């Protein structure tokens, strides 16, 4: 795969790419995750509740 | 409106199946009373219940409404 | 042990939030509340539970200052030491029926009506026990059985005879969102209500399982990966056997 | 020389983690050791934090689990984790001492590692009894009365022993708090007696799947098995987690959400899973004292393993009738368990009686008797004259 | 340091293992290998076979106990039914 010999060229990633990428993935595997879950359950969530009330 | 679990009960105890099972619930129902109107009832230690035959009667019930109750629910 | 003894075994129900990626349906939540307030609060508490946990989940953060603005808590003593009332705070806990353990028996021939915020996951069959049991009480018990005085029969406790009697009839509630208030319907959702008072934590916990399984389920495919390239020497390894002179 | 040799501190750790000698052959089986370390860690580190939020007075201890449960910030995961994780554990180790017996691991130079294995699991089994009862629910109670009773079959002082044991009249205040206190320690003890078992498995290494020499073909344990370990710490894990997320009461017992009353034992009590095989053992004898004493007895017995297996070969990779008996002795344990989880009732007393003992009849008939025969079999099947 | 007693393991170089003579071993480095694909159609039909050989001392051990225990269930449902307390009252007590 010579789509890893353009970004690290043949050597290991480094912890300090690691640890980088790992804040990203962080926040962006929660968002996805959140945003599937919300949706998936869409009607039952008390935000869907919430829309239907008026007081 | 009518009692959602009370319609499905009603109907199944109308299938072939659930008329099988009323009848021998009520065969052993009146063995029952034909035994208590008889003199020395109370003290017996061997009187007979129904509980068998009702649990087989609701035991079909259950199985028959439990997967269905809930589509017609809110 | 005989069938009775045992007690009958639950069905299965569809419950809205069975499966590993459901949430509880708040809409039955906030139901479950109203048929807990107006039929079962008279002789069940509900000690564990604090009004702050229902805003968010069921209620508003003023609907629920409301409710617990109707019910008196000691306070602390005036100037002078003597005792004083106060109107209820979300940081309150939803009061009882009964001051202590004598007079809850007293008010129900003896017998002693448990606490409800732990009930669905302190008896087996959870979900599906507890609505099985509000709605099994037949109109009369089955031949033989001699029930005890002030006893009622319902085939899921186990003997039989259970101290609390039918409490849930067709259109004892007006539900607040138009939904028709049938019995079955009534015990779907206080039961949906309990099963969040037992496990509030329920709908996020589950989220977080979502996550967690999935990069636990990465790393072992990944592992599996590692190690065999670690081992590929090893495992490929030849001998050769040629005996000295 | 390299530092990691040369330094005090890391020597120890490249003689037992990163250049130990393995024999090039262990399998999976060789893993469960690894998993229950990792298993002690997580126990003592969920138990420390939750600690933090735990009242022990017997009018507060199950609503500081409650409150763990509630109020504290992934409390949940905490209290599950602890929970399912005590189950893990004892899975965990079962497997570990199956395998032991399995490929003759008991057996000499490896009799003291053996031995301080059968210690660490009794501390294991107390260590999760205290803390059973610091829940205080409807289980707890009567785990430590009917438990703590256990000592009152000793003649004479053992109706002193318990009301030493309870510091009272029965299970009250002074038995919870000191249950609690006792459940902290006991994981720092078994702590050191597993540094004392490594010290035994170092001196002599390994076995192996063949229960032959393994000196003849070493590979470092840096690399090839701390990678190979880890391939199983994430599938126990991963299902550890499936456990605590999706069914985190499924492995309990639903009365032990109920608080404790002194003044009625529920109809549905039963022992936690992991303490079923024991409990139908004790059930099976209709005596007080020898119920007792043949339940320790059946803890006991492993210790004499290495004097009863006559067989002149580790383990039990070419032995046809030792494999087979092994599964009955593996099959018949589940049995033993599937007996204690039900009513005291006529088939399941005499199966449980039987059951016992085939479990006793393994240690002292079978494996001497058939080891013997196979020794025998062995010979003639070669020996011309 | 203090006098260590004698075992059957050493260490790198006195092992303990019996003189070795005449065995030649050759590898070739993970790295020059076929990346992780190739455990399939040269090895499946292959696998499988650490089981084949097994599974009766586990199979049979099993079965017994399985039937043993699907016995004594069936006679104690039989025990506690309506038929079967005639049967019940003699094997009690
Ligand atoms: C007082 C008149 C009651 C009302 C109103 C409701 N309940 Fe009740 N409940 C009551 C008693 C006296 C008892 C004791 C039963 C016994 O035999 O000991 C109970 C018990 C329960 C239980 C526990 C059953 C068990 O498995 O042990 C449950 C799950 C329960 N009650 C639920 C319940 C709900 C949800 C109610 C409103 C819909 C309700 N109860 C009303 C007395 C009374
Ligand atoms: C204080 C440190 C601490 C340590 C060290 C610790 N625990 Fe606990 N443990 C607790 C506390 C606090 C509780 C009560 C909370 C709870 O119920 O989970 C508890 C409860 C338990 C329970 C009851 C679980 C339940 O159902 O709620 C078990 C079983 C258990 N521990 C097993 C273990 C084992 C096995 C170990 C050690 C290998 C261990 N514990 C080490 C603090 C500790
Ligand atoms: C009653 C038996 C027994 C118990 C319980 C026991 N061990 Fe062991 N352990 C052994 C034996 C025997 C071996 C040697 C196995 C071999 O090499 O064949 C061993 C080996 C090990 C190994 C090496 C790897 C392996 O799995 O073989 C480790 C690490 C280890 N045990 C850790 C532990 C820890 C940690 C605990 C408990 C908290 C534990 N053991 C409990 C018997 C036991
Ligand atoms: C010859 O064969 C071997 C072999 O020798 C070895 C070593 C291994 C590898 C396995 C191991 C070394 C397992 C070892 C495990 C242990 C020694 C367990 C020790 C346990 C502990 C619990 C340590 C104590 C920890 C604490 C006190 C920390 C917790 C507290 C904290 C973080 C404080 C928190 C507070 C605040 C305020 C933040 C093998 O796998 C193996 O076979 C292949
Ligand atoms: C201060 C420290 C103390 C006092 C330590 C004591 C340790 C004792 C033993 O460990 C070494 C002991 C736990 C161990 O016996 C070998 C177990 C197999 C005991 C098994 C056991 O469990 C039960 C249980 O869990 C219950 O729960 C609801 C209820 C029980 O009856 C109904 C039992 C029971 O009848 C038995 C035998």
């Amino acid at each position: 795969s010579s789509l890893y010999k353009t970004f690290f060229k043949r050597n290991a990633v480094f912890v300090g790419t690691i640890f980088a990428g790992a804040f990203v993935f962080q926040t962006v595997f929660d968002t996805a995750i959140t945003s599937w879950y919300e949706n998936h359950n869409k009607g039952k969530l008390w935000k869907d509740v919430k829309a239907r009330i008026a007081a | 409106v009518t009692d959602q679990l009370e319609d499905l009960r009603e109907h199944f105890k109308n299938t072939e199946e659930g008329k099988a099972l009323v009848h021998h619930y009520e065969e052993c129902a009146e063995r029952v009373k034909i035994q208590q109107q008889q003199p020395g009832y109370a003290d017996l230690e061997h009187k007979e219940d129904c509980v068998e035959e009702f649990f087989h009667l609701q035991h079909y019930l259950d199985t028959a409404t439990a997967p269905r109750l809930f589509d017609k629910l809110k | 042990m005989t069938a009775a003894e045992h007690g009958l075994h639950a069905p299965a129900y569809a419950w809205s939030h069975n499966g590993p990626f459901e949430t509880f349906d708040h809409a039955s939540i906030r139901r479950g509340y109203q048929v807990y307030r107006e039929v079962c609060a008279a002789c069940h508490s509900l000690d564990r539970v604090a009004w702050r946990t229902l805003v968010g989940v069921s209620h508003t953060n003023e609907e629920v200052r409301n409710m617990a603005e109707e019910f008196e808590y000691d306070d602390e003593p005036d100037e002078q030491g003597n005792p004083k009332k106060r109107p209820g705070k979300l940081s309150d806990y939803i009061p009882g029926p009964y001051p202590n353990e004598q007079a809850a028996r007293a008010a129900n021939q003896g017998a002693l009506p448990p606490d409800l915020s732990l009930i669905v996951k302190a008896r087996h069959g959870g979900c599906d026990y507890i609505f099985s049991l509000l709605t099994g009480y037949p109109d009369e018990p089955p031949a033989g059985v001699a029930l005890p005085p002030g006893s009622n029969y319902n085939p899921y406790f186990p003997g039989g005879s259970i101290a609390m009697a039918r409490v849930l009839f067709d259109d004892m509630v007006e539900y607040e969102d138009g939904t028709p208030a049938t019995t079955s319907q009534m015990a779907k959702d206080v039961t949906t209500f309990l099963n969040w008072c037992a496990e509030p934590e329920h709908d996020e916990r589950k989220r977080l399982g979502l996550k967690t399984v999935i990069i636990l389920s990465s790393l072992y495919l990944l592992s599996i990966w590692v190690k065999k390239f670690k081992w590929a020497g090893i495992k490929t390894r030849k001998f050769v056997f040629n005996p000295p002179k | 020389m390299a530092f990691r040799k040369s330094n005090v501190y890391l020597s120890l750790v490249n003689s037992y983690i990163i250049d130990s000698p393995q024999p090039s052959s262990i399998n999976y089986w060789w893993n469960m050791g690894s998993l229950l370390g990792l298993c002690l860690v997580i126990q003592i580190v969920t138990g420390i934090f939750m600690a933090m939020h735990y009242s022990s007075n017997i009018e507060l201890a199950f609503s500081s689990v409650e409150h763990i449960m509630r109020d504290v910030h992934n409390g949940y995961i905490l209290r599950y984790l602890h929970a399912n994780g005590a189950s893990f554990f004892f899975m965990v180790m079962f497997m570990h001492m199956a395998k032991g017996l399995y490929y003759g691991s008991y057996r000499s130079p490896r009799v003291t590692l053996w031995n301080v294995g059968v210690i660490i699991f009794t501390l294991t089994i107390a260590t999760a009894f205290l803390g059973y009862c610091c829940v205080y629910g409807q289980m707890s109670h009567w785990g430590a009365t009917v438990i703590t009773n256990l000592f009152s079959a000793i003649p004479f002082v053992g109706n002193d022993i318990v009301s030493w044991l309870w510091g009272g009249f029965s299970v009250s205040n002074p038995t919870i708090q000191r249950f609690f206190a006792l459940h902290y320690l006991v994981p720092f003890i078994i702590a050191a007696m597993v540094i004392m078992h490594l010290m035994a498995l170092h001196i002599h290494g390994s076995s192996n799947p063949l229960g032959i020499t393994g000196n003849l073909d070493r590979i470092p344990m840096h690399s090839y098995f701390i990678f190979k370990d880890l391939v199983t710490v994430f599938l126990f894990m991963l299902i550890l987690a499936l456990f605590v997320f999706y069914s985190p009461n499924t492995l309990g017992h639903p009365d032990n959400y109920i608080p404790g009353n002194p003044l009625v034992t529920p109809a549905s009590i039963v022992p936690e899973w992991y303490l079923l095989p024991f409990y139908a053992i004790l059930r099976s004898i209709p005596d007080k004292l020898l119920g007792v004493i043949t339940m320790f007895a059946a803890i006991l017995v492993l210790l004499v393993l290495p004097f009863t297996d006559r067989s002149v070969v580790r383990g039990n990779t070419f032995k046809v009738l030792s494999k087979f008996f092994f599964f009955i002795f593996v099959f018949n344990f589940v049995l033993l368990g599937q007996i204690g989880a039900c009513h005291v009732e006529v088939p399941y007393v005499l199966m449980g009686q039987i059951a016992t003992f085939i479990y006793f009849a393994y240690f002292l008939i079978i494996v001497p008797v058939i080891s013997t025969i196979e020794n025998v079999l062995f010979y003639i099947g070669r020996v011309n004259k | 340091g203090p006098p260590s007693g004698k075992t059957y393991m050493g260490w790198w170089g006195h092992m303990g293992g019996p003189k070795q003579k005449g065995i030649t071993s050759y590898a070739v480095s993970p790295y020059a290998q076929k990346p992780l694909q190739g455990i399939f159609h040269n090895a499946v039909f292959n696998s499988f076979r650490r089981f084949k050989s097994q599974f009766l001392y586990v199979l049979i051990p099993a079965g017994i106990y399985w039937y043993w225990w699907k016995n004594g269930n069936e006679y104690n449902e039989f025990l506690y039914s309506k038929a079967g307390r005639e049967e019940l009252e003699r094997v009690n007590v």
